[PDB]
């Protein structure tokens, strides 16, 4: 796809060229639209050892080549476009990089006409910024699961994110308060494993 | 009086409160009991089970038979009923009676037989009146001896673990029920004389006062109803 043109059409001023390292940490470069055509072809350069990839400070740059199909305009900040990328090293996909590793397993399965599809249930708590306590001091009862009150007390946060998932086309279909005080869950349609994995990473 | 007084002199405080802390063992006041002739013989000393005489077992029969009413006297406070039938403590046992039963050298019953020639009534707590307690126990025991009361079968089990394994009568669960049992117990009420009715009146007044006190647990668990 032509990322530069899309940038102009949709008014995207910067792209996050992003990859996930072995420990799950999102690593990214923020690049102005003027540079995206070059980056999309050649990739964004990083010093691999500085991320969780098990490399050496002495190693050549890894190059994170973005997947144009993964593009997401941040719904809370649409001037920014997020892209998932495959880490390349020495001209080849880098096998220590999580997304590349998944793509390899998928390719084997696909060669046997078996395509994994999955959905994820990414439960999370909403807590105080300092992490001392849950965000809602009124959420105290012993069985809080699906609590209507506590759910609606965080309606604004939950509804906002859900509506983003509606617009992104993920097919969200339910949200609730989960079984621990302070805990929530927002569900969306399963998809091809790579799509879900990308969405999983963006979702968090 | 001595313990409280000396504790104070050391800048400390002593309490005989039955259950001062919800999660810890409470204050008992077990009484070891024996009956003697004027000539100096222990009537409980015998050839029956565990070195006890039929007189001892008939006395025990009185204790068992009158246990419900007896509980009012020797467990005389609202708080007493948080020591009896208490949930397990941090130390692993409450060590207090739950049921109207007896064992051998076994601390999980209302009555323990600690050694030949005596009974241990483990029922009373630190609030028990030093005079009404022996008086109430004696009245019950004498009646057991006069009627040749059968204490029933000795239970050599841990009643905290295996209370379910057997059919046993529970002790009164609160002061008001224990007091009702006192009032309905002729032997006990008559043995204590006018003290029994006077005691019952006071304890009912305390209950009416207590039952209207709002507790933190209620607020915490009911505010969001
Ligand atoms: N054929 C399928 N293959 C893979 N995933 C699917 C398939 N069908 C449905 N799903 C997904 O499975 C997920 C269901 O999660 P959820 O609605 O939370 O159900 P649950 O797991 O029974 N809830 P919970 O009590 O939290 O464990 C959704 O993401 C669905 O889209
Ligand atoms: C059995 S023990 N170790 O003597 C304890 C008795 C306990 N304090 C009680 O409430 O009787
Ligand atoms: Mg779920
Ligand atoms: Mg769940
Ligand atoms: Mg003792």
């Amino acid at each position: 796809t032509d990322l530069a043109s899309i940038a102009r059409e949709k008014g995207i001023e910067f792209f996050l060229i992003s990859f996930t390292d072995l420990l799950g940490v999102q690593r990214a470069k923020l690049v102005p639209a003027r540079a995206i055509a070059d980056m999309a072809v050649n990739g964004a350069g990083f010093a691999g050892f500085a991320a969780w990839l098990d490399m050496s400070p002495a190693d050549a740059d890894i190059l994170a080549i973005p997947d144009p199909e993964s593009l997401i305009q941040l719904p809370w900040k649409p001037s920014v476009g997020w892209l998932a990328a495959d880490v390349h090293f020495e001209g080849r996909p880098f096998p220590k990089a999580p997304r590349v590793a998944l793509k390899s397993v998928l390719a084997r399965a696909a060669g046997k006409d078996m395509h994994l599809k999955h959905g994820v249930e990414c439960e999370f708590f909403l807590i105080q910024p300092d992490g001392s306590a849950i965000s809602d001091p009124a959420d105290t009862q012993a069985k809080p699961c699906y609590d209507q009150d506590a759910l609606m007390r965080r309606f604004d946060v939950i509804a906002e994110i859900c509506s983003y998932m509606v617009d992104l086309g993920w097919g969200p279909y339910q949200n609730d308060h989960e079984d621990a005080n302070g805990q929530f869950e927002m569900n969306w349609d399963y998809a091809d494993a790579l799509v879900t994995a990308d969405r999983h990473a963006f979702f968090k | 009086f001595m313990v409280k007084s000396v504790a104070e002199r050391h800048g400390l405080r002593a309490t005989f409160m039955p259950k001062p802390f919800a999660h810890l063992t409470g204050n008992g006041c077990h009484t070891h009991l024996s009956m003697w002739t004027a000539a100096g013989d222990n009537l409980f000393e015998g050839d029956g089970e565990l070195g006890l005489s039929p007189t001892a077992y008939a006395f025990l029969g009185g204790l068992i038979g009158h246990a419900k009413g007896l509980t009012a006297v020797v467990n005389p406070t609202v708080n007493s009923y948080k020591r009896l039938n208490a949930p397990v403590t941090v130390s692993g046992a409450t060590w207090s009676p739950n049921t109207i039963t007896y064992g051998g050298n076994n601390r999980t019953h209302m009555v323990r037989i600690p050694d030949a020639g005596r009974l241990e009534l483990r029922l009373p707590d630190g609030a028990a009146n030093p005079y009404l307690m022996p008086a109430a126990i004696l009245a019950a025991g004498l009646d057991g001896i006069e009627t040749q009361a059968d204490p029933g079968q000795r239970l050599d089990i841990d009643m905290y673990v295996e209370g379910h394994s057997v059919e046993a009568e529970q002790l009164p669960l609160n002061l008001l029920d224990a007091v009702r049992a006192l009032e309905a117990d002729e032997v006990l009420a008559g043995g204590l004389g006018a003290a029994a009715a006077a005691f019952a009146k006071f304890k009912r007044a305390e209950w009416a006062d207590y039952k209207s006190q709002l507790t933190e647990w209620e607020r915490r668990t009911t505010l969001d109803c």
